[PDB]
């Protein structure tokens, strides 16, 4: 769907994108296809005191693997670094905002409420904006964003 | 194997960062709205007391009236408190049921590892 | 019955014991006090009354969440 990292990626400076290229072009030496498989992620982890099992490693990759390649490509590696970038809403808090969306108190945020709310903001809400958010929110696609989705949906949102 | 998206991902963030900014803000309003419903509602139950004009039998009978109410109200308050309590349990109980149904690496450490001194 | 007379009497007693000795000026003083506390309570009730409401709502979204998973 979408992410607080994906945006962070588009956000990297042209000077930023470069060093990760190098870091990446090195991370792949001795790799046939030019992608990061376990054998490569293993090599580096090991320079960092770690020594994950293939499994623990393959799993480190699937969290970033977007084309089912089973290996990390630049863009993916790109995301992976954003993710690993650095750390800085509480459930209790979001539980309260979700309430502010749910205007009919049915315990579900629906299109109408989303739009209403969506309009509350100054920004010119387009027809695409709407269809898209409601698209990332409704990961189940039942017409309404449920509490849990609203959670994963607003996840990471400053 | 998977595919790409419809609108700029950086924007989606900005709306998300805004839907909240408002809600958070719309909460503050529901809140300032409550504090106001408290005063006006207390002004209805807890009417203002104008002793200035009362006499003795007036002042006493009222003091008796009040002393008498204090107990009635402290009881009303207990009953609700009673329930709000049962709910903390309730809420924390269901909160459990749902719960039942449902390594480490830094960026700069990695870059350090790959590029060397940068 | 007899047990009920006591509650009635000892209830009256409490009134006497607190107010009867008070003087014209001390009553105003007491009425103020008493009122002031009555209010303090009625307010403690409100916040709770409110609490209870949001609670009705917190729970509901729980039953919603549950049925769904
Ligand atoms: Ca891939
Ligand atoms: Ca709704
Ligand atoms: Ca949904």
């Amino acid at each position: 769907m979408d992410d607080i990292y994906k945006a962070a990626v588009e956000q990297l400076t042209e000077e930023q994108k470069n060093e990760f290229k190098a870091a990446f072009d090195i991370f792949v030496l001795g790799a046939e296809d030019g992608s990061i498989s376990t054998k490569e992620l293993g090599k580096v982890m090991r320079m960092l005191g770690q020594n994950p099992t293939p499994e623990e490693l393959q799993e480190m990759i699937d969290e970033v693997d977007e084309d089912g390649s089973g290996t990390v490509d630049f863009d993916e590696f790109l995301v992976m670094m954003v993710r690993s970038m650095k750390d800085d809403k509480s459930e209790e808090e979001l539980s309260d905002l979700f309430r502010m969306f749910d205007k009919n108190a049915d315990g579900y945020i629906d299109l109408e409420e989303l739009k209403i709310m969506l309009q509350a903001t100054g920004e010119t809400i387009t027809e695409d904006d709407i269809e898209e958010l409601m698209k990332d929110g409704d990961k189940n696609n039942d017409g309404r964003i449920d509490y849990d989705e609203f959670l994963e949906f607003m996840k990471g949102v400053e | 194997a998977k595919k790409k998206s419809k609108i700029s991902a950086s924007r989606k963030l900005q709306l998300k960062t805004l839907l909240l900014q408002i809600a958070k803000q719309e909460l503050e309003r529901e809140a300032e709205e409550r504090r106001g419903e408290k005063g006006r509602a207390l002004s209805t139950r807890a009417q203002p007391l104008e002793l200035a004009g009362l006499g003795f039998a007036e002042l006493q009978d009222l003091a008796r009236q009040l002393h008498a109410r204090v107990d009635k109200v402290d009881e009303e308050r207990y009953d609700i408190e009673a329930k709000v309590t049962k709910n903390i349990t309730e809420i924390a109980d269901l909160t459990q049921k749902i719960f039942d149904l449902r390594v480490r690496i830094s960026a700069d450490a990695m870059m350090q590892a790959l590029l060397g001194a940068r | 019955t007899e047990r009920e007379k006591k509650k009635k009497i000892l209830a009256e007693r409490r009134k006497v014991l607190a107010i009867d000795h008070l003087n014209e000026d001390q009553l105003r003083e007491k009425a103020k006090e008493l009122w002031q506390t009555i209010y303090n309570l009625e307010a403690e009730k409100f916040d709770l009354q409110e609490k209870f409401k949001q609670q009705k709502y917190e729970i509901n979204v729980l039953r919603n969440r549950i049925n769904d998973n």
